[PDB]
């Protein structure tokens, strides 16, 4: 009698299921507390954070996959590519964003919470708020990729 | 309101020998068509019994009297042994042993096939197609009973309701024959020797014999 | 039975035209193989 | 073997004996239980021949 | 209730129908108009549910259907024994069957055809046979050709009986509904009768016919000299000289206390030295066990007697949280519906199909099989494409349950239910991860021949640069080889030789069987078979779920189950249908199948199979170079297609000829699929408006209105072809090469 699958928010005529995967309290806390789901914070607040995490990530791929390396002195310098990763990255977000909304527009992202509390108006996803978004978000891609390589260069790790 | 054994609906006991037992419930009369009739079987049974009724003497017969009778080279053999060819390798006769069989077959076409005929139609078989006996033929409402005369030359009953108390001893002893034979294939196919000098064994000594013991 | 004349000459007498046919040819060569040419004139 | 016997006799007596502590026809079969005997039978001798492998080693 | 016989009397026999065409279909009974009347006759020939709607009809029908595939299969197996007896070297063979060829048709002399009777071996001119029939024979102890032809007799017989038989249970005596339903019975009889005295009866032939003359074959005796099977069991004597344990009778079995019969029966493992095929020891030992695990299994079900169990009963009482009141209302559906049967029967038919290749290869069953290449890749390359097709069909009644059968208000059952409420992410996922198998599997050679084809042989990946190594795999293959004594105290050798480690084995100069490497080169081409599958799945199942409905089209299910589409509008609707599906996996099944049996020949040639000394050297067929060539796409363009190609290109003047035009033949048929498959009937058919205007210009126009092909056929002749084409070419191209080479 008691089944763990259910409709969306008590809806079964809307897409949507409701799965442990989707509406557990864990997975609910941690997808609340994202960067990007913050939405009464700053845009490029919230974007820093999602380049810095994700520019230290990347170094890793380019440096012990690359040709550079693979025994070749090149070394930590792949980092760079990852650097010019997030410059491509970086461009294409800009360009989304220029794309999608306008200057005098409002916002597209949904005011009305979960439970219907019609109370808040939300987020970026405004041509304001977009271009601060990765603004920060190359700001930190390029900071976390100069971090991970200055840890490099350090050295102490076990794959390099 | 009689003895009978395990469950069936349409065992009304209108049956000789019915002790109300089919667990199979192969006489189960729902479809029918084919060999599965329930009427077929009781006749089967009967012609069956019949046949065995009478080989079971045969597969004896000859065994025992050799032992206490006048038989020489024809002594008999295993009943089993004269007419399969590995044992004992059977035995000359008069004719080729192939040939018998073709004669044999012969002999029986005649007489089997009519019997169905009796059970295809009543009388057709003892109508027409010349010849006395064709009289003969025909006989009986029943073909499990030609009621022979000819078939039954000795009323013998016939004519009595008694003829149901004889009907039933036909099928129990039928049954016994039946169970005997089926012993043989399993003595003389283990045992070897005959079934009668298989007998013996477990005569002149008990305890040593027997199948725990055979083995 | 007339129909079993019908079941024939369906593409049943495809086959047996073919197979008449294949015969007859195989036949031939068999008689005269590995002709060329019509050398009778 | 005697003693192998004696084992293969008390678990057949043992799946027998079930006739009531365990199943069998049961509730309402159309019988007069021959079929219980059986698989009680064979059931004892399928765990009597396991114990007294084990008990070969 | 009570199981019981149920039958009814005859149900009509004539000719009548026979002159009547289409007679099963009131649409098409009526006659041609067009000449699509003709194709549609024989596509709906065996569509028995779409005759009438009488499920006790249909039920009788499929009947003896099987019987008649039963006489034909007994037919085929009548004529492999007579050509066996006739027109076959098996007698020499069985003398010599490590240099002899097996061949069993002899062609006649006619245009030149005498030239495919090459020299097989023992004076004997005909074409060698790759069926694998005589390493069967010589397993069963068959010694002469008067065997073989009673065989052939007895199989001719049988035919006739299951011939008979349908037109009995069809004509006469007709099965009733209730007959063919009861499920817990026909299991029961399956698993203990067909399977368990099935298994039990051919572990008797083995123990009194097999073994006792397979150990004279060995012994080296002349096989004419061999006594014949029925004088060991008359003569107890001479099955006591060898296998003494048959000394006494029933005993040990009778007084239990197993075994003195470890003398004929054991769990030795591994493969004869001698023979290179497993021992017959161990197969008759096996074949005990089945007999009598399947008696057992064969009495699980309830019937006429209160005990055992109702499958209704099971299902219901298997529900959890996440499921609802799933399996509840399957027992319904699957004795109600054929083609749900048929599909999960065509599953894991087909799933054992491709099981039994892999395992008749690795653990060579027959004497003298391992070392005869022509068979062994023959016959895993058979069952690889009898169970690849099965596994297509599946999908295809699968599909068809869901339009004809599927019905909610009558048969619900919940567990198919949700899985319609949510196949949207099903398919969605499936998607992702075949591109992500494609990626990580093919994109890796793509990276391989480009860093080969820039000289950069270290970027690659390779077992000499950036190793991939299969690691579970390999230790799995590790824990087979510490198997016997450590796991498996019981068992003397390993389970197969590819678990050996050190140990080989060898008949004449050929290798048997040895330890397979795995490397990064079987590691790229298992994720190959891991992407091709998947897509397979994704392209049937896609089919199968959205065969009702979709959002582009909500009530597909009205148009059927085979339909061409539903006009241009929409975009365009294209093969929306669960036959499209079908006939669009079709193509992929033989995509992987083709890259699974590629994937085998080349592994088999250059790390197992080749010549061997008598000083240990061992000199394989493609001398080992599947590790570093085969982890390229040039690679597998040149080092195996166009080098191994050689023989079959080189045939002509040969005894091989015939493979040489089966695989130009194969070739030509395979474009011609193109044809049918890049084009459609709009244009076909306005071409065969001018020609018709000729036809009738000379009076010559035929009444039956010429057409071009349905939209659907259209894309049934070109699916046709192109399996036909293209298996055709790999068949004429494998065979050539490996009796060639071999
Ligand atoms: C061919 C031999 C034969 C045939 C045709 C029959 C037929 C019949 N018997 Mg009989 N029976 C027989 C031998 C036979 N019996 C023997 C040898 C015995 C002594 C053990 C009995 C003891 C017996 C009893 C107590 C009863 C019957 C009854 C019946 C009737 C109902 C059961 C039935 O229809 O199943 C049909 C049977 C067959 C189609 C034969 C199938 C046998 C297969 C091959 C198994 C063989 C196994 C064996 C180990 C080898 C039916 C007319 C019942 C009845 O009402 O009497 C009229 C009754 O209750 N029989
Ligand atoms: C022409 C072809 C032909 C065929 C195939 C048959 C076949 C048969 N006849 Mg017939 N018969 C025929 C012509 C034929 N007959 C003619 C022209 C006459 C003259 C009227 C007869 C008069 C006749 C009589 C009186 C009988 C038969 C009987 C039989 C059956 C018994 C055969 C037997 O068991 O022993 C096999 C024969 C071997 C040589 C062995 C068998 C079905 C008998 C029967 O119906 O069952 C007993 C029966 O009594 N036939
Ligand atoms: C069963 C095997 C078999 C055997 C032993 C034969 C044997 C023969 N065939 Mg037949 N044939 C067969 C099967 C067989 N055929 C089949 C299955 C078919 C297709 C149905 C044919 C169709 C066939 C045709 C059309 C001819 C033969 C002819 C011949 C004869 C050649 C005559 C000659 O002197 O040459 C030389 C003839 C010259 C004119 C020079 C020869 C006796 C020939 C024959 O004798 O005509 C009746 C003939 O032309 N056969
Ligand atoms: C095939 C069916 C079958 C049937 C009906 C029986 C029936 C019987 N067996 Mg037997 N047995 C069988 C098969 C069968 N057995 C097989 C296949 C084997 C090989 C292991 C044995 C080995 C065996 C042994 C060692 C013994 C029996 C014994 C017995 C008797 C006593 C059963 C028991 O222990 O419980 C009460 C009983 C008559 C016991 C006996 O001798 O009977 C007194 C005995 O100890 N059986
Ligand atoms: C336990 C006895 C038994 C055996 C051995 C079989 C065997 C078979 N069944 Mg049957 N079945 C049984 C009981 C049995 N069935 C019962 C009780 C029911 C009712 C529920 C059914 C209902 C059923 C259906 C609906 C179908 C089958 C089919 C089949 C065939 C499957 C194909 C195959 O394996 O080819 C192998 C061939 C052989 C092994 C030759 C065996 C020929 C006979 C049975 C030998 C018996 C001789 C015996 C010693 C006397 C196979 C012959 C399928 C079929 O193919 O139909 C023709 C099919 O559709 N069965
Ligand atoms: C496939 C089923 C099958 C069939 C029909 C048979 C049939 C037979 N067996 Mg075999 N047997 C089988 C399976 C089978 N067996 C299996 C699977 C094993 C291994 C456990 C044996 C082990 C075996 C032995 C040791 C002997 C027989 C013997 C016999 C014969 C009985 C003679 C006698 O009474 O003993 C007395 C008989 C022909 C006996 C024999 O060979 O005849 C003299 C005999 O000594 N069997
Ligand atoms: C257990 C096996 C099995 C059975 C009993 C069925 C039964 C059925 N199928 Mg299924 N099917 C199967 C396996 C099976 N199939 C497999 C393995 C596949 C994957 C390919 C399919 C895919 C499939 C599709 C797509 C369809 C069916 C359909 C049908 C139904 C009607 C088919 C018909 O009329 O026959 C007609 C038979 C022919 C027209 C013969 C055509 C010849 C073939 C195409 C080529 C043969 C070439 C040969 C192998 C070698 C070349 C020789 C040549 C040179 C002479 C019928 C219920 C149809 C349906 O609608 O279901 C209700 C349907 O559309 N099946
Ligand atoms: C060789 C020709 C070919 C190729 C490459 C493909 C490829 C594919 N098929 Mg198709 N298919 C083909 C023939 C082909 N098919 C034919 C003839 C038929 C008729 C039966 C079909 C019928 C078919 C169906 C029904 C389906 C597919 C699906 C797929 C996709 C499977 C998922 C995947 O692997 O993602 C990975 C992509 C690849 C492995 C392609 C190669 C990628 C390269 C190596 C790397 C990228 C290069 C470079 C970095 C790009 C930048 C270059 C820049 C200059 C632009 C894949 C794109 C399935 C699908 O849609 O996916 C879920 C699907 O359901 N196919
Ligand atoms: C998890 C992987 C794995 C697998 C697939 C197997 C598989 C097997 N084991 Mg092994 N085993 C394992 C782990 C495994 N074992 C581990 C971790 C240990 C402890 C180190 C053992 C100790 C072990 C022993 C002692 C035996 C097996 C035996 C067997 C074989 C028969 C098992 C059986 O039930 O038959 C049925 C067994 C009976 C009906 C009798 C019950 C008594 C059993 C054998 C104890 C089978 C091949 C048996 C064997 O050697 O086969 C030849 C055997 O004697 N295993
Ligand atoms: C090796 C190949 C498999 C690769 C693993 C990843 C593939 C996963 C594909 C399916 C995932 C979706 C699972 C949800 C489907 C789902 O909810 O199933 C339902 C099931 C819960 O069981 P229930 O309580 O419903 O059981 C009662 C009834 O289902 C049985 O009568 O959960 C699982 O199956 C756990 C195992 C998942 C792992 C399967 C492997």
């Amino acid at each position: 009698t008691y089944q763990v699958v259910q409709p969306i928010n008590g809806d079964p005529f809307i897409g949507s299921l409701e799965t442990p995967v989707t509406s557990s309290p864990l997975v609910a806390w941690y997808l609340s507390n994202l960067p990007g789901y913050r939405t009464a914070v700053n845009p490029l607040l919230r974007g820093i954070e999602v380049g810095l995490a994700h520019g230290f990530f990347l170094v890793g791929p380019f440096v012990k996959a690359g040709p550079l390396r693979n025994t070749e002195i090149a070394g930590q310098a792949g980092s760079l590519a990852a650097a010019g990763l997030v410059v491509i990255l970086s461009i294409c977000l800009t360009i989304y964003g220029i794309s999608s909304f306008n200057e005098g527009d409002p916002s597209t992202a949904p005011s009305l919470t979960l439970t219907g509390r019609k109370k808040q108006p939300d987020q970026l996803q405004t041509a304001d708020g977009w271009a601060k978004f990765t603004g920060g978000f190359f700001f930190g891609g390029i900071s976390g990729v100069i971090w991970a390589f200055f840890l490099l260069y350090v050295l102490d790790l076990p794959y390099y | 309101w009689f003895a009978s054994k395990q469950s069936l609906s349409y065992l009304d006991g209108s049956l000789p020998g019915d002790y109300g037992f089919d667990p199979l419930g192969l006489s189960d009369p729902e479809g029918t068509g084919g060999f599965i009739e329930p009427r077929w079987l009781a006749y089967g049974e009967v012609i069956n019994g019949r046949f065995a009724m009478l080989g079971a003497v045969g597969a004896i017969a000859p065994e025992y009297l050799g032992k206490v009778g006048l038989i020489p080279q024809e002594t008999a053999l295993a009943w089993f042994q004269t007419g399969v060819i590995p044992p004992a390798g059977t035995y000359n006769y008069w004719a080729d042993n192939y040939t018998l069989f073709v004669l044999e077959m012969a002999l029986m076409g005649f007489a089997e096939h009519r019997r169905f005929q009796d059970w295809a139609k009543p009388g057709s078989m003892g109508k027409q197609y010349f010849l006395g006996l064709e009289k003969g033929f025909g006989g009986s409402g029943n073909p499990a009973y030609p009621g022979g005369p000819f078939f039954n030359p000795l009323g013998f009953g016939k004519d009595e309701k008694s003829l149901k108390e004889l009907k039933l001893k036909e099928v129990k002893n039928g049954r016994l024959a039946m169970l005997a034979i089926l012993g043989y294939f399993i003595q003389g196919l283990v045992t070897g020797v005959g079934p009668y000098q298989n007998l013996l064994d477990h005569v002149a000594d008990p305890v040593n014999n027997n199948v725990l013991t055979s083995l | 039975r007339d129909l079993k004349t019908y079941l024939s000459v369906a593409p049943v007498a495809s086959t047996l035209w073919f197979a008449a046919l294949a015969g007859l040819l195989i036949e031939i060569n068999r008689l005269f193989p590995d002709a060329l040419t019509f050398p009778f004139f | 073997f005697i003693g192998s016997s004696t084992n293969v006799i008390m678990v057949a007596s043992t799946t027998l004996m079930l006739f009531a502590g365990r199943f069998g026809l049961a509730p309402s079969a159309n019988r007069k239980t021959l079929a219980d005997t059986l698989a009680c039978g064979t059931v004892g001798h399928i765990i009597g021949v396991g114990v007294v492998l084990g008990l070969k080693t | 209730e009570v199981k019981i016989i149920l039958d009814r009397d005859p149900i009509k026999t004539s000719f009548e129908q026979w002159a009547k065409p289409g007679h099963f279909s009131r649409t098409i009974a009526k006659g041609p108009d067009t000449t699509t009347w003709i194709w549609n006759l024989h596509a709906d020939a065996h569509d028995f549910d779409s005759h009438t709607s009488d499920l006790e009809e249909i039920s009788r029908k499929v009947f003896s259907a099987h019987f008649g595939q039963l006489s034909i299969i007994f037919l085929w197996l009548s004529g492999m024994y007579f050509h066996g007896a006739r027109f076959s070297n098996y007698e020499a063979w069985l003398n010599d069957p490590t240099h002899i060829r097996p061949s069993a048709q002899v062609v006649w002399p006619i245009v030149g055809q005498e030239i495919l009777n090459g020299d097989v071996g023992g004076g004997f001119r005909g074409i060698q046979i790759t069926s694998g029939f005589f390493q069967i024979w010589r397993a069963s102890g068959i010694t002469s050709e008067l065997q073989l032809y009673c065989t052939a007799i007895g199989a001719l017989v049988f035919a006739g009986l299951m011939l008979f038989a349908g037109w009995f249970h069809y004509h006469k005596a007709a099965p009733k509904l209730a007959w063919f339903q009861d499920v817990e019975s026909m299991l029961n009889h399956h698993l203990a009768g067909l399977l368990g005295l099935g298994s039990l009866s051919w572990a008797g032939h083995q123990v009194h016919v097999s073994l006792p003359i397979n150990q004279f074959l060995n012994a080296g005796v002349d096989p004419k000299e061999i006594p014949l099977p029925h004088e060991f069991i008359l003569n107890r004597d001479l099955l006591a000289q060898l296998y003494p344990s048959f000394a006494e009778g029933a005993t040990p079995f009778f007084t239990l206390n197993w075994s003195k019969y470890a003398d004929f029966l054991t769990f030795r493992g591994g493969l004869d030295p001698l023979t290179g095929g497993l021992w017959l020891t161990d197969i008759a030992h096996h074949h005990l066990a089945i007999a009598i695990l399947f008696l057992i299994a064969g009495h699980m079900y309830r019937t006429n007697w209160g005990i055992g169990h109702g499958i209704k009963d099971i299902l219901e009482a298997h529900k959890g949280p996440f499921t609802g009141q799933g399996h509840k209302g399957l027992y319904e559906i699957l004795t109600t519906s054929w083609h749900a049967q048929l599909s999960i029967n065509l599953a894991m038919l087909g799933s054992l199909t491709i099981v039994v290749a892999q395992h008749m290869y690795s653990m060579p069953p027959y004497p003298y099989l391992a070392t005869d290449y022509a068979t062994q890749l023959s016959l895993f390359t058979h069952h690889m494409w009898i169970g690849g097709f099965l596994i297509v069909g599946a999908a295809a009644h699968a599909a068809i349950f869901m339009v004809r059968d599927y019905d909610p208000t009558t048969r619900y059952n919940d567990l198919l239910d949700r899985v319609l409420r949510h196949r949207d992410a099903i398919i969605s996922h499936l998607n992702w991860v075949c591109i992500f198998l494609g990626f990580h599997s093919f994109g890796l050679y793509i990276h391989n021949d480009t860093m080969s084809a820039l000289g950069r042989p270290q970027d690659m990946f390779s077992d000499t640069a950036i190793q991939l190594q299969p690691v579970f795999a390999q230790w799995i293959q590790n824990t087979h080889a510490l198997a016997p004594g450590t796991t498996a105290p019981g068992a003397t050798a390993s389970t197969s030789l590819t678990w050996g480690g050190g140990d080989l084995v060898a008949v004449g100069n050929k290798v048997a069987l040895l330890p397979i490497p795995l490397g990064t080169a079987d590691f790229l081409v298992h994720h190959i078979h891991a992407f091709t599958i998947h897509v397979t799945v994704l392209i049937l199942l896609k089919g199968v779920l959205f065969a009702r409905s979709s959002r582009l089209i909500p009530d597909k299910a009205n148009l059927g189950f085979r339909f061409p589409c539903d006009g241009p509008g929409r975009g365009g609707t294209c093969q929306v249908s669960a036959w499209d599906h079908v006939f669009l996996g079709l193509f992929w099944m033989y995509n992987s199948i083709s890259v699974v049996i590629f994937h085998f020949s080349w592994k088999m040639q250059s790390d197992v199979w080749g010549t061997i000394n008598d000083q240990g050297v061992v000199t394989h067929i493609t001398t080992g170079n599947f590790a570093q060539s085969s982890i390229t796409i040039n690679g597998w363009l040149r080092d195996f297609l166009w080098a191994q190609a050689s023989q079959v290109i080189q045939s002509y003047g040969s005894s091989l000829s015939a493979y040489g035009l089966f695989f130009l033949g194969a070739h030509f048929v395979w474009a011609f699929s193109l044809m049918f498959l890049f084009s459609g009937r709009g244009y076909w058919q306005e071409l065969i408006e001018s020609i018709v205007w000729a036809h009738n210009k000379l009076k010559v126009a035929p009444a039956t209105q010429p057409r071009a092909l349905s939209i659907v056929q259209g894309r049934a002749v070109g699916v046709t072809h192109y399996l036909l084409g293209g298996i055709a070419t790999t068949w004429a191209f494998f065979l050539a090469r490996i009796i060639a080479v071999g």
